[PDB]
């Protein structure tokens, strides 16, 4: 209840009341924070966050960085999925949420009747939300609004699917991240990052497909010498 | 004679080829606060298929579009 | 006035006729239930018998209706409601409307979205059309601009109030919801 300034790095805890200072200036409220009145309720510990924007007047924006690992179904958030059956037109996929989300069967890039997709049970995909709410069973579909798949679809075959945390990618996808550099210098590859957690690799062999699945699901708090240990046996393979 | 074409070939497909409220309570207020659930607003963030020196080089143009 | 019996018989044929709540036996109609019974007559002399239980007498939402429900369940496609008040007479036996995607407003569009019409948790009336015939699903519709949600709570737990056609904000902070306002 008290200085949203003087908190903005370190841990706050569900229960908390923060207060913001003002005839005002719009602001927002990030995922894990909700709004009492004037002031913001805490609802999931973490290492508190602002930011503004490049502007003076949009105000600013405040979050918690929390880690967890259960998905929650979000819109616009570009998303890993596995086709669990289908129904006549539309076809169910599964996402790590509170229940399956539903694709159609011409959301595909360039699909009619006359031109249905080749999706297989089992087949993983790599699509967006464009109804994500708690009332209704979220629907996606794998193309831009404009009409064309930019990197959406199904992904493809002989790769490794394994799953992480939350804030591991949240972290990964930041544009000053040094691990996912130091891979590109290595051996070659091709990754997707789906924001549940489900990550997807691909390389030229296998071996080197499984040191990069340990690497990542380790480099939330690897040391320098597992580091160079994993580091040097990619070297020698 | 005749000088233009006709509609029934001109049809072909290879050729084609309320009301309102003023609350002075409430009429020129808006939200000061708003609940979001997106951390992409909250953050910036890369897109997510990418790829290094080869694999697939349509995801190498797509990271050179997608990330500026 | 005269309280009947589920065995007892009533008249001869010959002195009346089944309505409701009877059943026949030779030359003979006998009652079917614990309740009063009643004999109307028609121009035509001959009487209609019939028996009831008065505690909940009889109710009918017919076609041309206005009735209340309450937004349960919802899709893409339709939302679910449960019947509450026909008319004004609430009735405890609650009966299971629904409300398609197009049915929604009397202009018809396609462009129309639930999600931005309907939520789960708020009360609407609406002019029911199909009776239904396996489960009596009643189909209601709200092709009508005086027709919708009426009460709608908010974010959390606050009522807002109808400002527009398809908005609605809450009276203590400032935000604008989506709806298939009434009136």
């Amino acid at each position: 209840a008290r200085a949203a300034r003087t908190v903005l790095g370190q841990v706050v805890l569900p229960g908390e009341e923060l207060l913001l200072p003002e005839s005002r200036v719009r602001v927002v409220c990030g995922p894990g924070l909700r709004r009492c009145g004037d002031r913001l309720l805490v609802t999931k510990c973490g290492r508190l966050r602002h930011k503004e924007p490049g502007s003076g007047s949009g105000g600013g924006v405040y979050w918690v960085d929390s880690q967890q690992k259960r998905y929650v179904p979000v819109k616009g958030d570009h998303v890993i999925g596995i086709v669990t059956a289908k129904s006549g037109d539309i076809f169910k996929v599964d996402v790590g949420g509170s229940e399956p989300a539903s694709l159609s069967y011409l959301s595909f890039e360039g699909a009619t009747k006359r031109n249905r997709p080749n999706v297989q049970v089992g087949d993983l995909i790599y699509g967006q939300f464009v109804v994500a709410n708690k009332d209704m069973e979220p629907e996606m579909v794998c193309i831009d609004s404009c009409g064309r798949a930019n990197g959406m679809g199904v992904i493809g075959q002989d790769g490794l699917l394994f799953k992480v945390t939350l804030g591991l990618i949240r972290k990964l996808l930041a544009p000053d991240c040094e691990i996912i550099q130091e891979v590109g210098k290595l051996h070659p590859l091709e990754i997707v990052f789906g924001m549940n957690g489900r990550i997807w690799v691909k390389a030229k062999t296998i071996q080197q497909t499984l040191i990069l699945a340990n690497i990542l699901e380790a480099c939330e708090h690897m040391t320098s010498d597992q580091r160079k240990q994993i580091f040097s046996r990619l070297a020698e393979s | 004679r005749k000088t233009r074409l006709s509609k029934n070939l001109l049809r072909m497909k290879f050729m084609q080829r309320h009301w309102y409220l003023d609350l002075p309570e409430l009429k020129e207020k808006e939200s000061f606060i708003i609940e979001e659930q997106s951390f992409l607003l909250c953050e910036d963030l890369l897109y997510g298929r990418m790829s290094f020196r080869g694999f697939n080089p349509e995801v190498e143009k797509l990271m050179l579009q997608m990330n500026a | 006035v005269r309280y009947c019996i589920p065995g007892e018989r009533l008249c001869n044929l010959e002195e009346g006729s089944p309505g409701s709540g009877t059943y026949t036996r030779h030359g003979y109609i006998f009652s079917s239930l614990a309740g009063c019974l009643m004999k109307s007559s028609e121009n035509g002399a001959l009487p209609v018998v019939s028996v009831v239980r008065e505690t909940e007498s009889q109710l009918l939402p017919d076609v041309g209706a206005i009735v209340t429900c309450k937004v349960s369940s919802i899709n893409s496609r339709f939302a679910k409601v449960h019947i509450l008040y026909v008319g004004s007479m609430p009735l405890k036996n609650s009966f299971r409307g629904t409300i398609r995607k197009e049915d929604v407003r009397a202009t018809e569009k396609d462009k129309v979205e639930i999600y931005k019409s309907f939520r789960p948790g708020d009360i609407v009336l609406a002019k029911v059309i199909s009776l239904g015939d396996a489960q009596s699903n009643y189909l209601l519709t709200t092709a009508e601009n005086e027709l919708g949600v009426v009460v709608a709570h908010s974010e959390s737990g606050i009522q807002m109030v109808p400002i527009s056609w398809c908005e609605m904000q809450c009276p203590k902070t400032h935000t604008k919801e989506f709806r298939k306002v009434a009136r």
